[PDB]
């Protein structure tokens, strides 16, 4: 069987690694393709560089990150954020990308979805899909969570789906800057729903929340801020996982 | 050690290139060469690369006349080496392109396999008869290889599909998964393909 899959999720804006929660103490946490590389030495199954560069240099910017990626990193990689049309997935993905990951864009457009599939295969498509509750119901929000675009989660997953996109990014808005575990209820609510794979998203902060997450049907789990500054030890999560029934990729 | 890697496509052939450089850095006389022509001496290592469709990059080696090229390095008793859409080139046929055929290095054709989840894709189990090591690897591909037990040399299931993820028929080798996108072992691979391709 196919293994249950630690990512990395590497935040970068003008090339390179940004830490912080708001843009006032936004601050350098270094180069992306040197801490990318780190990631793969201690064990991380993908990445993920999600870029919020200003628009004017976004595309510019995006495309030099690959690059600079695709020329050192020996693991799968997904670029994101901000990628609003097939032509500028094409570039990143013959620049290097091995996905390119779609959110507002690809609701704004489904068909955006099977464009890149139609050309690159469904395995070239990741579906980011922020979602909230919202008077009791799963809705999804665009423009980084800020827009109530009115699709309940439950119909926008089977779309997502039938437009061949290969893989879903499923955060959860009321979960991101927790510590407190994975929205695992959300999680459980999305999996009977499609075949995809699934990428949790927002809440990480222990080893046991990546049990609860591949407990409750995550085919990966995304996380940023743990795996630098050495809290939890990739090997040692992927071995606590294992030990308890998880079919994580585990290297001698 | 002169390494070819043929660069007429379809798909990424840079990783591959970049992790085939990567796992030659401690092996003497190394040169590594993007291949688009016959030349008129032969590699030590011929790899081909490849994602795609199964007629095109068929299409992109008899265009650019190679299938000569590769066939004398069989041989000549050269390695000759596929990975992903190149592995499968190496048998008679496929699915994916049906009155197309190639190569025919080894006995064999290519058939989709029969999950529902059908882009085959993340790190999945190899396990060899010999010489390159055990774990996971990435795969990501809809087609896998129909062939004959002794011509098998690793076995990887998906979705209770037991399938050859690598092929030998002497110094012809083939991979299904992608070994510049699997980490650490993908280069301990790598470096085993370029010691059996040392001594001769």
């Amino acid at each position: 069987m196919l293994a249950k899959r630690i990512i990395a999720c590497l935040d970068v804006k003008d090339g390179r690694v940004v830490k912080g929660t708001n843009f006032e103490n936004l601050r350098d946490s270094g180069d992306p393709v040197e801490l990318g590389k780190f990631y793969s030495e201690i064990g991380i199954d993908e990445l993920v560089f999600l870029d919020i560069t200003a628009s004017v240099e976004k595309r510019k910017t995006m495309l030099e990150l690959v690059e600079k990626v695709a020329e050192q990193i020996d693991i799968p990689f997904t670029v994101g954020g901000g990628i609003h049309d097939f032509e500028t997935a094409s570039e990143l993905i013959l620049r290097g990308a091995d996905k390119v990951s779609i959110n507002t864009a690809a609701v704004e457009n489904p068909s955006l979805i099977t464009q890149i599939a139609q050309t690159f295969g469904s395995q070239a498509v990741v579906v980011a899909i922020d979602a909230k509750r919202v008077d009791g119901e799963f809705m999804v929000f665009t423009y980084s969570g800020k827009k109530n675009t009115g699709i309940l989660l439950r119909d926008w997953v089977v779309e997502v789906e039938k437009r061949g996109a290969g893989e879903i990014l499923l955060t959860s808005i009321d979960r991101d800057g927790t510590k407190s575990g994975y929205d695992t209820e959300m999680i459980r609510f999305v999996r009977p729903l499609t075949t995809l794979p699934i990428i949790a998203s927002g809440g990480a902060g222990k080893m046991e929340h990546f049990l609860e997450a591949f407990l409750a049907g995550a085919d990966a789990a995304l996380a940023a801020s743990v795996f630098h500054f050495r809290e939890i030890d990739v090997r040692e999560l992927k071995e606590y996982l294992k030990k308890h029934g998880v079919n994580v990729r585990l290297e001698g | 050690m002169r390494i070819g890697i043929i660069s007429v496509g379809p798909g990424n052939i840079m990783n591959l290139y970049r992790g085939v450089k990567r796992a030659s850095e401690n092996f003497e006389d190394v040169s590594i060469e993007l291949v688009e022509s016959p030349r008129n001496d032969l590699y030590d290592l011929l790899f081909i690369p490849g994602v795609g469709h199964f007629g095109e990059g068929m299409r992109r080696l008899r265009e650019n006349d190679l299938i000569d090229f590769v066939r004398k390095h069989v041989e000549d008793e050269r390695y000759v080496v596929g990975v992903c859409l190149g592995m499968q080139l190496l048998f008679e046929e496929s699915e994916e392109a049906p009155g197309v055929k190639g190569l025919s290095l080894i006995e064999g054709n290519v058939v989709k396999l029969r999950s529902r989840r059908l882009p085959h894709m993340g790190w999945n189990e190899v396990i060899f008869k010999d010489t390159f090591p055990n774990g996971y690897y990435y795969f990501v591909h809809t087609y896998r290889a129909v062939c004959e037990e002794e011509h098998v040399l690793g076995t990887t299931e998906y979705d209770g599909e037991i399938f050859p993820s690598a092929v030998r028929k002497g110094r012809i080798l083939g991979f299904q998964f992608h070994p510049e996108k699997s980490s650490k072992i993908g280069r301990k691979l790598l470096e085993k393909v370029i010691e059996c391709s040392l001594s001769r």
